[PDB]
């Protein structure tokens, strides 16, 4: 009982300080990388119009 | 590898627009010096056939 709660808190610890310092880099990252693969698409469906 | 395709093809794409414009412009202007020179031509026969009939005459 002891030892669940308290890897529960450490759990929610780990789990804080992933969303506040870990997640913004790369989901952000991940998007960035987004954001180009959809503008690519788009200069290539100009050139095509071009 | 279509992502890489696109890329390629796209980069292609605006190279043929690129110098299918130019092409365009150099046959149009190939195109009408060519009427142009033979407009000319057709104006110079029908001098030296003036000149030959003024001279038969």
């Amino acid at each position: 009982m002891s030892i669940f709660i308290g890897q529960l808190i450490g759990f929610a610890v780990i789990a804080f300080i992933i969303v506040k310092w870990v997640v913004p880099p790369v989901r952000t990252l991940m998007r960035n990388q987004q954001e180009a693969v959809r503008a690519a698409l788009a200069e290539s469906a100009e050139a095509a119009k071009k | 590898a279509e992502r890489e395709a696109m890329l390629a093809k796209t980069a292609a794409d605006n190279r043929k627009s690129a110098e299918q414009v130019a092409a365009a412009q150099a046959d149009y202007e190939k195109e009408m010096a060519e009427a142009r020179a033979q407009a000319s031509a057709l104006r110079d026969e029908a001098r030296a056939a003036g000149r030959s009939v003024v001279d038969e005459k």
